[PDB]
This record gives C-alpha cells, sequence and structure tokens, in this order.
RNA sequence: AGUUGGUGGGGUAAAGGCCUACCAAGGCGACGAUCCGUAACUGGUCUGAGAGGAUGAUCAGUCACACUGGAACUGAGACACGGUCCAGACUCCUACGGGAGGCAGCAGUGGGGAAUAUUGGACAAUGGGCGAAAGCCUGAUCCAGCCAUGCCGCGUGUGUGAAGAAGGUCUUCGGAUUGUAAAGCACUUUAAGUUGGGAGGAAGGGCAGUAAGUUAAUACCUUGCUGUUUUGACGUUACCAACAGAAUAAGCACCGGCUAACUUCGUGCCAGCAGCCGCGGUAAUACGAAGGGUGCAAGCGUUAAUCGGAAUUACUGGGCGUAAAGCGCGCGUAGGUGGUUCAGCAAGUUGGAUGUGAAAUCCCCGGGCUCAACCUGGGAACUGCAUCCAAAACUACUGAGCUAGAGUACGGUAGAGGGUGGUGGAAUUUCCUGUGUAGCGGUGAAAUGCGUAGAUAUAGGAAGGAACACCAGUGGCGAAGGCGACCACCUGGACUGAUACUGACACUGAGGUGCGAAAGCGUGGGGAGCAAACAGGAUUAGAUACCCUGGUAGUCCACGCCGUAAACGAUGUCGACUAGCCGUUGGGAUCGAUCUUAGUGGCGCAGCUAACGCGAUAAGUCGACCGCCUGGGGAGUACGGC
RNA sequence: UUACCACGGAGUGAUUCAUGACUGGGGUGAAGUCGUAACAAGGUAGCCGUAGGGGAACCUGCGGCUGGAUC
RNA sequence: AGAAGGUGCGCCGGCUAGGGUGAAGGAUUUACUCCGUAAGCUCUGGCUGGUCGAAGAUACCAGGCCGCUGCGACUGUUUA
C-alpha cells in the first residue's frame, strides 16, 4: 500500500533503466527531491525536475553512455521494517569507495565520504554503484 | 522467516546424541561378559563374527566386539570397552580392548601390534 | 488475604508489612506470572575471518555451605569451619552405673570409578595472631617427593669412506635395492658419571660508643651513624673448571581413493579388515607376514568430548509451482507497518565532554633467565553503562493542513449469487383394461431371471418420486465450498458515467470467530431411477473382483451434528513498476475504425529458474505483514489436553 | 504460665521414576508359503477423502484431481 | 456428597450493633386513617475477659465409614 515510497522510487528507476527508457516519472516529496539532487552531483543521472499545481510530478532523465546503463546496483538499505542505523566508523563502502552510499544526517541527506567530511553519521538510505 | 518472525520465535540449535549411550562420557568402561557367541554379518559380507554381550558397571547390557584372530574371553570375564561400531554387525556399537584386563591381547602379531595389545617381540 | 495500600503503635544501627490493631480491596500476569526440570555467578577459557557457538578446571572477585534439622548467646563484627544448647541418623568406650564423635583444613585409608600424588622439611623469605621487646605460634606460605599430564628446550654423535663387502628382498636371472648405509680411518665430549671451586634469595636482631629531641633535667626513652658479633629449609643450589671414553640413551602409526608412501609370500565369502566408499569366492598394492617407503618423534596411536568445515536454524547469510515447506476460505482482537505539506519537541539517531568499565589474561613496543617456555615495565584494548552540552535530515510525539489511498450520495448494466412458495414438459417404473402369441432380456459367447397362471411388443387411463435435454460458450456469478426448467416475493455483492462530499478513516493479522464437496451420524417424512452391503449366474487353477440378473442402507426433504478432500493454479493477502501480437465477457468514449477500464484465454522480448517452465492473471524488479520447512522410515503415530 | 517454633504423628490428594501376568502395533533379518496390488493403456487408468466388505496385497459405492495412454 | 477428615460448644461479666410491637407528637380524607413514637415487652447477632470439673452436642434423643466385583437401570409389587 505504499507504505515505502522511496523503495517505489529506486525501483521505478531501476526497472525502467532495464527497460532501455529515457524519463521516469513519479509523485514527488522533499525527501525524493534531496535524493535525485545527491545522484544528479554524482553524475548518475541526467536532470531531474518538480512539478507545480498542488499534486507535483518528479520526472528524472536518464545516462547510457555506452551499451550499458550507467547505474547497474542500486539497493535501499534501511527499510520501514529494519530502520538501519550507522555511526562515522560504521559507514558501509560500496565497491570499496567507487560507488556512493546516500546517508540521512542532521546535516542533510549527502554522501558517505561528506559524511566522513563532516564527521556526522546518520541513517544509510541506498546504495549506488 | 522475517525479522519480526524471528523476534517472535528465534531459531532453534538441534542438538546430536552420542551414538555410545553407555560409557556415559567415558573414555572406556569395565563390565563383565554374561555371554560369548558369534554372530553372521549383513548382506553382502559372509563371515562368523565374534561378539560378547556384557553388563557394564552403569547398569547397562551391550554388546561388543573382540577383534583379532584369536581370544580367550569366557564367562565372568572382566572386560574395558570402548567406542566403536561395526558395520557389519546390527546393534554392535562397542569394542573390546586388547590386553587391557582379562583379554590378554594377540599373539603372533608383529605389524601395528598395538591396537591389540602386543609386546614388542624382542 | 499480611496478600496490595493507609493510619496509630511496636521493633531495628538504619528505610520498610519487618511486626501488630483497625480501614480499604487491592497487587502480579501472553513484554510469560505461577508451576515443572536443570544450574553457584562473573573476570575469563576454547573454537571461529568475523558475527556467533560451546563452556565456568587451574588464577582473581562475589555468594552459599561446614554429619542432618532448629535456636540463640558472647562479641566492634557470627547465627560461628577445628564454639554453646536442643532434637535426629550412624559409629564407639564402658568396671554396666555412666560418656564421647564429626577430615567439603594438610598428609593418609576404605569405597566408587576408565581415572588424579607424600602420614616429607622449615618458619630462612612474604604475610597473619599476640607482645613493648626479645620472642612464641602458623599443613598460609616457601620448598622438596611422585606421575611423559601439558608447554618449551637439548641429547641419543661428526667427517671421510665403492670390492658399491656379507646377509635379507625382488628379478626379464643381465641385475637392482637396502646403501656411504655398514666395516675401516680420523675427530669432539653437550647431557648423564666422578672430583674441586662457588654467588643470590638477607631486610634484621644483640652489645658499646657517638649526635640530635624529650623535658626540668648530658638520666630513662626514640631516631642517625660508627665498631663487633650473629641468620638459609631449599642445598651436595644456579653456575664454573678438570677427568675417561662413542662409550649410557628410538620408538609408534600408516602405504586402494579421499591422503604423502608398493612389490612379493601365505589364505581362498574362511581367517579377517573397516572413518565413508567398501576389500576377501586361486596371481589380494585393502586380511596376516617379509623387504621397501611415508609421516611424526620421547613420543606415537585409539577412545570420549567442543567448535570449525555446515550458507546444514542462513542477523551478517537459506528457502516454500514439481525436491521438505502457502493454513480449505473469509472477518477480525493484541501486535507490526504508514500517502503528502507546514510548525514545534528532542524519546530513537548523530557528535563532543566527564565518571566508571578491578587486577590478571589476550594484542604492541621493550627488559631479565645462555635461547624458548616463563617472569616482568609501559601502552593499547575492555566494542558497555551513566550524566551533562549541541544538531534537526529521518523515525517517534503534538498542533494545523491537503486529496493521489479508503469510503459516501445519484442514474444505469449483466449474471446457474442466496432463501421461501407455486407451476410446467420429456422420460423411467408400478397398477388397471383391449388386441395378440411364443418368446423376452443380456453377453465376447452364455446362463441366472421374466414367460402359455398369457410375458416382451402395442393402445388408453391412473399414481408417485427424482433430475431439469436443445440454449451451453477458454460463458457468467460467488471469499472459498459451489451455483443451470419457468414464474412471484425477500435479499447480498460487482461492473459502469459525471458531479458533489468526508479528509488517511489504510494493509496485514498470533490468538478468536463464522462459512465449508462428498461420504457419515440423530429425530421425523418420502422413495420412481441408480446403487455400497447381499443373493444368484458366468470367467478362472482359484475369483471373497472386473461382466450379467436382482437388490438394502444411501442418494431426496425439514431440523441438528460432523470440520475432512489431488478443499489444486499442488503458487498467502495487499500495493507499485516492466517490449509486443491474437481472441473473448460486461461498460464506456472519439470518428465499421481508434482509444480506455474491469474480468477470462492463447503466444512471446528482456528477466528468472536445476530443468521443466513462468513471463502485466510473474514463478521478473521491489516493499508491508502473516503462515510454514530443516535427510528417509518410525509417524501425522503414541501419551496428555481440547 | 502464655506466645512463636524444629523433630514427630493422622487423614486425604497431585506428580514423577522403576517394575508387572497378559496384550497391540513397528523395525531389522535368509534361496520359506499364498497370491500379483503398483510401474507400459501394468492388461478394470491411477491417486485423494469417506463408508461397507474381504486370507492378504485389496474390491465396490459417492464426490474430487490429472501428478492419465490412444485420439 | 453428610464422601473421607477436622475445629468450636458450659456458666458469669465488659463493651457494642440490629428487628417487631408501641405513649407523646405531626398530616388531612376528620376517624375501624396515615406517618411516627420514650419507657416497657420480645426476637436476632459481634469481639473481649474470667471461672469450675476428668468430662459442657454431659441425661433421654441422636448416620459407622471405605476399596474391588455379579445381578437388576431407577421409585414401586409379590408366595395373609
Ligand atoms: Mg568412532
Ligand atoms: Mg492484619
Ligand atoms: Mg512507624
Ligand atoms: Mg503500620
Ligand atoms: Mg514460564
Ligand atoms: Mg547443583
Ligand atoms: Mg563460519
Ligand atoms: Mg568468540
Ligand atoms: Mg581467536
Ligand atoms: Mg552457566
Ligand atoms: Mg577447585
Ligand atoms: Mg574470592
Ligand atoms: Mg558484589
Ligand atoms: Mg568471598
Ligand atoms: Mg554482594
Ligand atoms: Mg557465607
Ligand atoms: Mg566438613
Ligand atoms: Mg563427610
Ligand atoms: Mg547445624
Ligand atoms: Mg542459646
Ligand atoms: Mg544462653
Ligand atoms: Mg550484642
Ligand atoms: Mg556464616
Ligand atoms: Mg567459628
Ligand atoms: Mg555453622
Ligand atoms: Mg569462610
Ligand atoms: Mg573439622
Ligand atoms: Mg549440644
Ligand atoms: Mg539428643
Ligand atoms: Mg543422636
Ligand atoms: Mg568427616
Ligand atoms: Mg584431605
Ligand atoms: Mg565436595
Ligand atoms: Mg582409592
Ligand atoms: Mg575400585
Ligand atoms: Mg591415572
Ligand atoms: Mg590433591
Ligand atoms: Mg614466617
Ligand atoms: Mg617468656
Ligand atoms: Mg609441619
Ligand atoms: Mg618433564
Ligand atoms: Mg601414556
Ligand atoms: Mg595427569
Ligand atoms: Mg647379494
Ligand atoms: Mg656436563
Ligand atoms: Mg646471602
Ligand atoms: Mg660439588
Ligand atoms: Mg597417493
Ligand atoms: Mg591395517
Ligand atoms: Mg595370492
Ligand atoms: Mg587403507
Ligand atoms: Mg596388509
Ligand atoms: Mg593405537
Ligand atoms: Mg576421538
Ligand atoms: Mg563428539
Ligand atoms: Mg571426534
Ligand atoms: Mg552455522
Ligand atoms: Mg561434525
Ligand atoms: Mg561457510
Ligand atoms: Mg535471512
Ligand atoms: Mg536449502
Ligand atoms: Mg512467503
Ligand atoms: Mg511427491
Ligand atoms: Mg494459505
Ligand atoms: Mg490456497
Ligand atoms: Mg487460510
Ligand atoms: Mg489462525
Ligand atoms: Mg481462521
Ligand atoms: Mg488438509
Ligand atoms: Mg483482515
Ligand atoms: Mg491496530
Ligand atoms: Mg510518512
Ligand atoms: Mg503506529
Ligand atoms: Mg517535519
Ligand atoms: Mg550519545
Ligand atoms: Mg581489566
Ligand atoms: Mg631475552
Ligand atoms: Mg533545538
Ligand atoms: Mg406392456
Ligand atoms: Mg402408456
Ligand atoms: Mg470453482
Ligand atoms: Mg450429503
Ligand atoms: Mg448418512
Ligand atoms: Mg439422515
Ligand atoms: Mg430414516
Ligand atoms: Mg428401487
Ligand atoms: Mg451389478
Ligand atoms: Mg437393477
Ligand atoms: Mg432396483
Ligand atoms: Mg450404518
Ligand atoms: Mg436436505
Ligand atoms: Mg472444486
Ligand atoms: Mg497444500
Ligand atoms: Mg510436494
Ligand atoms: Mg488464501
Ligand atoms: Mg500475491
Ligand atoms: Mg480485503
Ligand atoms: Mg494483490
Ligand atoms: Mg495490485
Ligand atoms: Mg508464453
Ligand atoms: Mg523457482
Ligand atoms: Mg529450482
Ligand atoms: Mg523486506
Ligand atoms: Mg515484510
Ligand atoms: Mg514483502
Ligand atoms: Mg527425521
Ligand atoms: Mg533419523
Ligand atoms: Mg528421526
Ligand atoms: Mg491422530
Ligand atoms: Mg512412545
Ligand atoms: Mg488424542
Ligand atoms: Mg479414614
Ligand atoms: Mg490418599
Ligand atoms: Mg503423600
Ligand atoms: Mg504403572
Ligand atoms: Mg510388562
Ligand atoms: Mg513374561
Ligand atoms: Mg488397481
Ligand atoms: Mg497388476
Ligand atoms: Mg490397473
Ligand atoms: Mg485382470
Ligand atoms: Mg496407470
Ligand atoms: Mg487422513
Ligand atoms: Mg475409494
Ligand atoms: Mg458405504
Ligand atoms: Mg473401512
Ligand atoms: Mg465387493
Ligand atoms: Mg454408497
Ligand atoms: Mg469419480
Ligand atoms: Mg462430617
Ligand atoms: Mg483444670
Ligand atoms: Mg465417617
Ligand atoms: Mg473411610
Ligand atoms: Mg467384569
Ligand atoms: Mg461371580
Ligand atoms: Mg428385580
Ligand atoms: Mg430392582
Ligand atoms: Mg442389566
Ligand atoms: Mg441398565
Ligand atoms: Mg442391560
Ligand atoms: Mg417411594
Ligand atoms: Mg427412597
Ligand atoms: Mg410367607
Amino acid at each position: 500500500s505504499m507504505q515505502d515510497p522511496l523503495a517505489d522510487m529506486l525501483t521505478r528507476i531501476r526497472n525502467a533503466q532495464m527497460a532501455e527508457k529515457t524519463v521516469v516519472s513519479m509523485p514527488s516529496s522533499k525527501l525524493k527531491a534531496a535524493v535525485a539532487k545527491v545522484l544528479k552531483d554524482e553524475g548518475y543521472i541526467a536532470d531531474f525536475q518538480i512539478s507545480s499545481e498542488v499534486k507535483p510530478q518528479l520526472s528524472i532523465e536518464l545516462k547510457y553512455f555506452e551499451g550499458k546503463p550507467v547505474i547497474e546496483e542500486v539497493k535501499r538499505i534501511s527499510r520501514p521494517g529494519l530502520r538501519q542505523y550507522k555511526s562515522v566508523e560504521q559507514l558501509p563502502k560500496v565497491r570499496g569507495g567507487l560507488g556512493v552510499s546516500i546517508v540521512s544526517t542532521n546535516k542533510g541527506v549527502m554522501t558517505d565520504r561528506a559524511a566522513r567530511a563532516a564527521g556526522v553519521g546518520g541513517e544509510v538510505l541506498c546504495t549506488v554503484f | 522467516a522475517t525479522i519480526n518472525q524471528l523476534v517472535r520465535k528465534p531459531r532453534k540449535r538441534m542438538v546430536d546424541k552420542s551414538d555410545v549411550p553407555a560409557l556415559q562420557n567415558c573414555p572406556q568402561r569395565r563390565g563383565v561378559c554374561t555371554r560369548v557367541y558369534t554372530t553372521t554379518p549383513k548382506k553382502p559380507n559372509s563371515a562368523l563374527r565374534k561378539v560378547c554381550r556384557v553388563r557394564l558397571t552403569n547398569g547397562f547390557e551391550v554388546s561388543s566386539y573382540i577383534g583379532g584372530e584369536g581370544h580367550n574371553l569366557q564367562e565372568h570375564s572382566v572386560v574395558l570397552i570402548r567406542g566403536g561400531r561395526v558395520k557389519d554387525l546390527p546393534g554392535v556399537r562397542y569394542h573390546t580392548v586388547r590386553g587391557s584386563l582379562d583379554t590378554s591381547g594377540v599373539k603372533d602379531r608383529k605389524q601395528g601390534r598395538s591396537k591389540y595389545g602386543a609386546k614388542r617381540p624382542k
């Protein structure tokens, strides 16, 4: 019944990335917007736009580079059934730093690298590589 | 199993029962030969196997196998038994130690004669 | 039921139902009370990459106990381990009247067991009791004795030496191997043996003098220093040196694969071996020996036990279409989880500071014993808990919102959805009556059976029970089980279109609650056809079957029970995404065509799967919750509850 | 002399061990006796639930499934 | 099932709680009426002492109980 909207966002991105599409549209929220922005800063997507009119729609344009999609493995970590939190010393590494893990901290939603840069841990949302 | 299901009822370790219920956590135990007889192995094998029925200090009554070519066990012989199952004989779970109390070990044996209680020929 | 709270009082070193008299009826429990079984706890130990699993010998901290059950006294401290009293069980002394005893202190004995040691020395050192001080006591302690029980170290010689000696073994009879191995030749003396030297564990005590302080006093006394004397169980110490000689000192398991190491001779499904596969019945690299070899080595094997490998209880890190595994199906309680905006709060979360987290142990850098084991300095760690400070993304909590989830109001559509009555036509059977006469029926072929007491066929009439051809469809409706004649009455739900409304009211669901084919059970009706049981005839070696002729329960109705099915898509419910093509049942739109919903079928790209195969009606990509599985039998059985 | 109370008595229950004449199934065995139920359309297609019957595998009725061959 | 089994019980005081009847008073329907009554009489209790005997349900009165089995379901009837 959409008890996790972020998992729906990542599932939509993965499913339409596998299907060789160009734009993904979904209901938006101020958390999905932060996730989309942090992906944009990491070069995993082309662009994201938020619609107006009371029921905003968020649309994301994807990248392909070669014949294979740029995002090959995206996975949610902290679900509503588990709620995983980690400290600075325990922030997970995906592909030994070749990827990124999104972390929600009291300074906002950022990457694990920025998380150690500010020295603030938090909740591990998902891992992308 | 889901995380909530596991919280309500965690995973359980199974316990493995010992194959030697007599001699409760003991390396060896002594007993008395209530009778010495001879029996026949299972299907693919054909032989005439020597076995002694032994009553232990526990009060248990079990059957032990006598190794080697010869033996001198008879009624009311005090013996020591150790673990070890004989595959061909059904119901035989123990071995009789040669050369410990009343078994005297095999004679004219010269190779590997420490499992049969034989002194160095010298 | 002093049970839970209150008041007055008592009592204790001290709070308190700790106790007492009244007042009230409370307290605990599915976050597991009560009851049953088992067990001292921790630092730690062993395994494991870790997470975990197993476990509390030795050493250290705490607790409890002192033949069994009670009780108090003395005391700063005890309900008292070598104290008192009372009772009990069990031993013993006795002159027969009468008393004593408690090794779970150190040695020791019997017993039990597979199994665990000396009736040793000294208070020299460190501690403890008393004394003022000498000093006395101390089975604490320090040391010795025994035991390959473990960990570590060192020996059992070194170099040269080819007639490749003799012997053993194998052979193609040439030889190969044991093998530089042996012998011979030349070296060295570790350890053990004998003899001579020789520390360190030692601080102090006694005596005399001296110098300070003590007062009021050079006295006594305390303290410094000087001189002399005196102390060791271990102990024939550690250690060092000299002497003769190679002399004093290798065993155990295995050799088919897993697994490093191969051939002969005996034996012939015997004797035997074996962790698992399995060897042995006349050429056995698997049994038993011999030669050779391989692993370890003062040890080597076997047995018992824990963890690992085992991702084989899977948090990390598994599964449920067919291998084990989705409840027969709904509704719903506790619980778990929660669409989207603001604002607040700071429980979760994050960062910092402070206190604690005993020592020992494990880890790092060092220091000593000739090395190592061992001892020891410093550090790191002890991943935890607690209190303050700060942050506000997420979760939780509070206030106000919103309409994308959910629901309400209004017209229509389809339907074997359910219940109570009534009514139809075809057909079977039975009874009556007419005509008519020798067969009917059934089979693979027969027979039983029905017929001249007039059958079957044929015509008319009557009675009664049950099922509802053709429509009929990969068709429809229902949560599932299931629901087909027609009509009336009562009644649930679903599809479909627009507008308006409520404003998260949602999903799942352990327990519980209902519905639930057929067969079956109870009471009362009904009974045409069919038909378990049963009778007879066939078939057959037999035929308690298949086949034939009959035939009772049952099948039908009302009410009640029963709770099961290959109750199946062998596939839990809910939500969101992901190329296409061909049908079909309801309904909408736009112009027979195009689009769009809710079902019901056939193919198929990615993806998935062990494969078959699934593939928008997933078994694909993901979320929320629940159920279930852990080798085959025994067994969905026994016992207990309901 | 009273209060508290250990031992010890009396009555009646619960639970748990061992044992018991005699009985019911199960497993493992070897060249035994009787049949041939399943696997092919296994020679009457097999299974599932329920009822009756029979030396035994099993047969028959009622409902269900395909995890059934020919077509 | 009164299963089985157990505890108390006499007499004299102290304190204490209830019920019935019922003057005086009050009301109106003024009379064979309604409410209600101090004393007296009468019937139920509670917790606290003391005291005698060998014994307090003291006499008469007044169930014995339990465990396995056969038969008949039971209450009833029958050979004056
Ligand atoms: Mg073994
Ligand atoms: Mg009280
Ligand atoms: Mg008080
Ligand atoms: Mg009080
Ligand atoms: Mg419990
Ligand atoms: Mg214990
Ligand atoms: Mg592991
Ligand atoms: Mg560990
Ligand atoms: Mg380790
Ligand atoms: Mg423990
Ligand atoms: Mg000890
Ligand atoms: Mg201690
Ligand atoms: Mg403590
Ligand atoms: Mg202590
Ligand atoms: Mg304590
Ligand atoms: Mg104690
Ligand atoms: Mg003792
Ligand atoms: Mg004792
Ligand atoms: Mg005592
Ligand atoms: Mg006393
Ligand atoms: Mg006293
Ligand atoms: Mg005192
Ligand atoms: Mg004590
Ligand atoms: Mg004492
Ligand atoms: Mg004591
Ligand atoms: Mg003590
Ligand atoms: Mg003692
Ligand atoms: Mg005494
Ligand atoms: Mg006594
Ligand atoms: Mg006594
Ligand atoms: Mg003793
Ligand atoms: Mg002792
Ligand atoms: Mg003890
Ligand atoms: Mg002994
Ligand atoms: Mg013994
Ligand atoms: Mg020993
Ligand atoms: Mg000892
Ligand atoms: Mg001393
Ligand atoms: Mg003296
Ligand atoms: Mg002594
Ligand atoms: Mg030693
Ligand atoms: Mg040994
Ligand atoms: Mg030992
Ligand atoms: Mg030779
Ligand atoms: Mg020497
Ligand atoms: Mg000295
Ligand atoms: Mg000497
Ligand atoms: Mg090999
Ligand atoms: Mg061998
Ligand atoms: Mg041979
Ligand atoms: Mg072998
Ligand atoms: Mg051999
Ligand atoms: Mg051995
Ligand atoms: Mg072992
Ligand atoms: Mg084990
Ligand atoms: Mg083992
Ligand atoms: Mg494991
Ligand atoms: Mg294992
Ligand atoms: Mg593993
Ligand atoms: Mg898991
Ligand atoms: Mg598995
Ligand atoms: Mg599941
Ligand atoms: Mg199967
Ligand atoms: Mg299910
Ligand atoms: Mg199902
Ligand atoms: Mg269900
Ligand atoms: Mg349920
Ligand atoms: Mg249910
Ligand atoms: Mg079932
Ligand atoms: Mg529900
Ligand atoms: Mg709820
Ligand atoms: Mg939310
Ligand atoms: Mg909630
Ligand atoms: Mg907020
Ligand atoms: Mg913190
Ligand atoms: Mg520590
Ligand atoms: Mg050193
Ligand atoms: Mg703030
Ligand atoms: Mg006729
Ligand atoms: Mg007719
Ligand atoms: Mg159906
Ligand atoms: Mg029925
Ligand atoms: Mg019936
Ligand atoms: Mg009936
Ligand atoms: Mg009837
Ligand atoms: Mg009939
Ligand atoms: Mg028939
Ligand atoms: Mg018939
Ligand atoms: Mg009939
Ligand atoms: Mg019947
Ligand atoms: Mg009916
Ligand atoms: Mg069905
Ligand atoms: Mg099933
Ligand atoms: Mg299955
Ligand atoms: Mg279901
Ligand atoms: Mg589903
Ligand atoms: Mg629903
Ligand atoms: Mg769904
Ligand atoms: Mg859905
Ligand atoms: Mg397909
Ligand atoms: Mg699969
Ligand atoms: Mg598979
Ligand atoms: Mg999940
Ligand atoms: Mg979940
Ligand atoms: Mg899920
Ligand atoms: Mg099993
Ligand atoms: Mg088993
Ligand atoms: Mg088993
Ligand atoms: Mg059962
Ligand atoms: Mg049993
Ligand atoms: Mg039962
Ligand atoms: Mg009695
Ligand atoms: Mg009793
Ligand atoms: Mg008793
Ligand atoms: Mg019994
Ligand atoms: Mg018995
Ligand atoms: Mg018997
Ligand atoms: Mg059959
Ligand atoms: Mg057959
Ligand atoms: Mg058949
Ligand atoms: Mg046949
Ligand atoms: Mg078949
Ligand atoms: Mg069954
Ligand atoms: Mg059947
Ligand atoms: Mg039947
Ligand atoms: Mg039956
Ligand atoms: Mg039959
Ligand atoms: Mg039937
Ligand atoms: Mg059928
Ligand atoms: Mg009575
Ligand atoms: Mg008296
Ligand atoms: Mg009585
Ligand atoms: Mg009685
Ligand atoms: Mg009887
Ligand atoms: Mg009798
Ligand atoms: Mg009678
Ligand atoms: Mg009678
Ligand atoms: Mg009778
Ligand atoms: Mg009767
Ligand atoms: Mg009767
Ligand atoms: Mg009467
Ligand atoms: Mg009577
Ligand atoms: Mg008479």
